[PDB]
């Protein structure tokens, strides 16, 4: 849904 | 009245704001070049895409943001990544001239600029507005990155399930506001600072909603999609 906002995250 | 906490938070987002905001502006090269239609909207949302990964990075240093959930993160700053770009771009407003100056003639932003990316008056001129009205709160540095956090960690943004766990973190940031402008801001600046902080969070929420409006619109073309970037469809919308 949002990986390159998760990948941010993490 | 100050605890030692409330010095600790403040200290951290002063840090985390300095590893977050390059006042030299060095990386805005690496963008594709600004032309002066919508000429100015393949540099502009290079700008924003920049933007927020550099607003991810400081809400990860808020204190108690990675206690929340991975899907209470991605919804925080969905919802309210173009707020804290709005309120970040303050720093480089100027009043001489109305625009966002960013160290050079190639990267100073007036009105035009922002209407030769797909916007108009209906946003930029409450935008300006915003702009002149902050600045006129000669805020800390401490109180304008306490705002920041505050923007970010809100319970009614849509989406969130652990509402009782984010209001529990925007209480600890509010409380160390309010304290901080008791103690370290003497009058008559100080004057309802705290409400008056708090009604530009309440015409951030309004300029957000007529971007949104814009933005569906504008992203809705797809030879205008074509300019976006993958991180500025994912935030804001495909
Ligand atoms: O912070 C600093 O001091 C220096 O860095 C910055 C970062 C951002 C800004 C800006 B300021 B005017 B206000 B508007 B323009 B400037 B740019 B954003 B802030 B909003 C902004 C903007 C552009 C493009 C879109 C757009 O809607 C469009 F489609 F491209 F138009 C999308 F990018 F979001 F999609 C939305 C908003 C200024 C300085």
């Amino acid at each position: 849904n949002h990986p390159m906002l998760m990948n941010l995250l993490k | 009245k100050l605890s030692e906490e409330q010095q600790h938070i403040i200290a951290i987002l002063l840090d985390a704001h300095h590893k977050t905001y390059d006042p030299t502006y060095a990386d805005f090269r690496d963008f594709r070049p600004p032309v002066r239609p919508l000429s100015m909207l393949p540099h502009l949302a290079d700008l924003v895409s920049y933007s927020i990964q550099k607003v991810i990075g400081f809400a990860k240093m808020i204190p108690g943001f990675r206690d929340l959930t991975s899907d209470d993160q991605i919804v925080l700053l969905k919802s309210s990544a173009i707020e804290v770009i709005m309120l970040r771009s303050n720093q480089s407003f100027t009043m001489d001239d109305m625009s966002w100056d960013c160290g050079s003639q190639d990267y100073k932003y007036d009105v035009t600029d922002v209407s030769k990316a797909g916007h108009t008056l209906e946003l930029i001129e409450p935008l300006i507005k915003f702009q002149v009205g902050l600045k006129k709160l000669n805020l800390h540095e401490e109180e304008h990155v306490l705002l920041m956090a505050i923007c970010i960690v809100s319970p009614d943004r849509p989406g969130v399930q652990d509402a009782k766990l984010v209001e529990a973190i925007q209480d600890r940031l509010s409380n160390t506001l309010q304290t901080y402008i008791r103690c370290r801001h003497p009058p008559p600046g100080s004057h309802q600072l705290y409400a008056k902080m708090i009604q530009k969070l309440a015409d951030l929420r309004s300029l957000n909603e007529e971007h949104s409006k814009q933005y569906r619109s504008l992203s809705f073309q797809p030879e205008n999609s074509m300019k976006l970037t993958p991180l500025v469809l994912e935030v804001f919308g495909n």
